[PDB]
């Protein structure tokens, strides 16, 4: 009467899909990406990612990229660090791209595994522990460039206004900009003036990324900006997230992927908690603050639901937050976010959620 | 009719270990894993072999032959774990036994999820 | 201070037990947890990849594991292996290649055993056709398939002979295999029918004596296979149940659900009431203790929802295991006495084993 | 002082994330994993590199330099998980950073457990 078949595609349209990167830290060799429908909480499928996988979806929406480490016998034998290309609709493996055995092993900050705006190159963080940025040519399926200019820097912030440009945060408190050629090799580079004091006002690496500028929040609740509307990045800051009442209760930011920007309004979303002090920078959110980046003032504050990480969908005006296991879906079409639903048990140990790209 | 067609039924049920056809299921129900009762979640492969058995349909009162195929080649789904044992027998009656991985002969034997495929009325 | 490796397990061998954690939710990262049963201390672990099986060498020097790897875990070439690990250092020593058909399944003792003399590992294969594999441990060789065991299941070593074992066949009898010094089959014999497969199926777990094995059935009967003489003599049923027991539908249930205290002839069995079709793997409401000579029950105690057990003849102990927690019992008298519970010994274990002491 | 010698302390104190020297620990404490504060559990290998930092010892009032080495080459221990962050900084101050696997340069980078090794006075 019935026959079990394979070869099927994900049951919900791409525009409904989100990707919860489950580190499964208790069993970190069996990390995976869980695919959910944010509109109804339905589990749609998954992609296995071996030891401490990282994930992103191609900017054109067609493919999923993972980054992972294998060994011949898991806990012994030869190491293989790879990028894998997977079909986004069939959730099937297509291609392995060999990396040098130094891909970053670490928590799933967005900036460790990114891509150029044009989608042609994957841009990833290495640590051996010496740092460099690796470039993968997706079409060729090859590792093509190793940006040693980025030694002592960390994380990749793509510039959405250029096809193959990105920035990284360096040990001087400034930014290094890399512009890749059409071959994925460095075509040019520049270094900004110092944006922040590494020692006195360290920033969180997570950008609140606009089309032509990025904002960063600091451990003490300050905000810095990098404007890349020109070839030379112009840096500024600090302005404070905090008013005097806020300062009295020691409110500070905390989390991992802890900020986001709604580009149409300029609203920046930040996880905050009271009673800040040394050692609280990864505390769960007591609140989400909504900042107007033009006026440099808060416009709204809502309960944080112990969230640690977030992501924003621009075109549907949505924010996801994630507490490690549960994903909260918010409507951010108006200045006060509205909670639509909570997807419980989306992961055992996730610090990263991402939407399927719809912007092309 | 309705009791034989899980795709038309309430998902809550189909996704339950008490659903009548899941009567000797050991593992994660594929219908909770991005698949359906008869379709593997994307990127997982059906097993060519399975344990089998009959289950009683309390709607139509008839007994049906079920093939408990797995989907394979992806790591554990983790959702809707069942451990039902109606008429299940040990490995000396191997094809009635559900404490083995029915992905064991797949190109990749990693177990993803399991399901309950309706073959037809029990043989008489 | 300096962090160093190369250390041995802190507690002596006689204190050690092995909890085989399948980690079914993440079955590619199964492992053996080593505990001290005297105080509940965690001593170390052995990684066992996908659905590992484990035993300790009869001489107590080595841990043997059986597992499956693939080159890329969920794709690539399969390698089924036995691994030899040093028991005191918990380090990998040697891999022995198996044909790619080792049993993948729950951790019944009888799927991965050894001859009494310790020279050969004896393991269950399923492709799904069943055969028994023989591994020469010293030589590190797979000697060959005992295809004579097709349609049979599980390995019951004969403790009164150096390299003989039995298996339970689909005809309701036992097949005995006697190996030569090379590990190849030297002779075999088949018993008369012991039990009706259709009407009174037995659990595969033996209550194993030196020269006989007892088995319990789904309906609470007891069968035996006596291998004291040239050929196996079979008998049964006798019932575990008195009238009152039968009236409340008490039946056995569990996985590694029986044990024998050889010096006393006491058999231990997990039991539950309201037995009917489909309850044969229910957790223990009670543990019953039977005198196998008198065929009478001599004790009944709370089951603590246990599913599996193991007996130590040298210390007169029983361990029970509910999937996560290990209960330690003194069974030197007819009524077992609960000494302690080790909480959180595993996430998903159906098998615990003592480190062997003595036993020549 | 006793506060410098974890092997002489009560295990419950040493196995706690609030033990003074575990002030920037991200992971399972090796002392809960069959090892001790300064010995890897059997069959796991020390990391030759680590994140570092100082921690205040409230028992003697002094500040100490700590090396947060991992033990590697076995799958996750799973016991006594900590996530303390005193003076921890992001990856642009890499050797103060604890959101990376300090087993990354080991022969086998699988993370087993982590610990806090006392180097000396800060």
């Amino acid at each position: 009467r019935e026959v079990l078949t394979g070869g099927h595609s994900v049951s919900a349209p791409q525009e409904n899909r989100i990707y919860v990167m489950d580190s499964v830290f208790m069993h970190l060799t069996e990390s995976r990406v869980h695919v959910y429908d944010y509109t109804n909480g339905k589990f749609l499928g998954m992609v296995p990612t071996a030891f401490n996988g990282h994930v992103q979806v191609s900017n054109d929406g067609k493919k999923i990229y993972t980054m992972t480490t294998y060994h011949e016998r898991i806990t012994r034998g030869k190491r293989s660090d790879v990028v894998e290309v997977w079909d986004a609709d069939k959730l099937t493996f297509e291609k392995e791209i060999s990396l040098p055995p130094k891909r970053v092993q670490g928590l799933n900050y967005d900036g460790l595994f990114r891509q150029t705006t044009d989608g042609k190159f994957i841009v990833l963080q290495n640590a051996s522990p010496a740092t460099s940025i690796g470039i993968v040519d997706v079409a060729k399926g090859d590792y093509v460039e190793d940006v040693t200019a980025a030694a002592g820097c960390w994380s990749v912030i793509p510039q959405p206004n250029r096809p193959r440009s990105f920035m990284t945060i360096c040990g001087d408190g400034g930014l290094l900009t890399i512009n890749l050629g059409e071959d994925g090799k460095v075509a040019s580079q520049s270094r900004s003036k110092q944006m922040f004091s590494v020692a006195d006002d360290p920033i969180f690496i997570a950008p609140a990324l606009d089309k032509d500028k990025a904002h960063f929040v600091s451990y003490y609740g300050n905000v810095y900006s990098a404007d890349f509307s020109g070839d030379e990045v112009k840096v500024d800051g600090p302005w404070s997230l905090l008013n005097d009442e806020d300062k009295a209760k020691n409110w500070v930011p905390g989390g991992y992927n802890l900020v986001g920007l709604h580009r149409a309004s300029g609203r920046m979303y930040v996880f905050m908690h009271p009673d800040g002090k040394e050692g609280t920078h990864k505390f769960p959110a007591a609140e989400i603050w909504v900042m107007d980046t033009k006026t440099k003032q808060r416009v709204a504050r809502i309960p944080g639901r112990d969230a640690l990480s977030m992501t924003i969908d621009q075109q549907r005006n949505l924010m996801l937050t994630l507490d490690g296991g549960n994903v909260n879906v918010y409507d951010i079409s108006q200045p006060e976010p509205k909670l639509l639903r909570t997807i419980e048990g989306a992961a055992e140990a996730s610090l990263q959620v991402q939407f399927h790209p719809v912007g092309g | 009719h309705i009791s034989l067609n899980p795709d038309l039924a309430n998902e809550d049920e189909v996704n339950s270990c008490d659903y009548w056809r899941h009567c000797a299921v050991d593992g994660f129900l594929c219908s909770c894993c991005g698949g359906t009762t008869t379709t593997c979640p994307p990127g997982s492969t059906p097993s060519p072999i399975s344990w089998i058995g009959t289950c009683h349909n309390p709607h139509d009162g008839k007994d049906y032959l079920i093939s408990y195929h797995d989907c394979c080649g992806k790591t554990a789904c983790g959702r809707c774990q069942c451990n039902t044992q109606t008429r299940e027998r040990p490995g000396y009656e191997f094809f009635l036994h559900n404490d083995v991985n029915w992905c064991m002969a797949n190109e990749n034997s990693t177990f993803h999820c399991t399901t309950s495929v309706l073959v037809g009325l029990a043989k008489n």
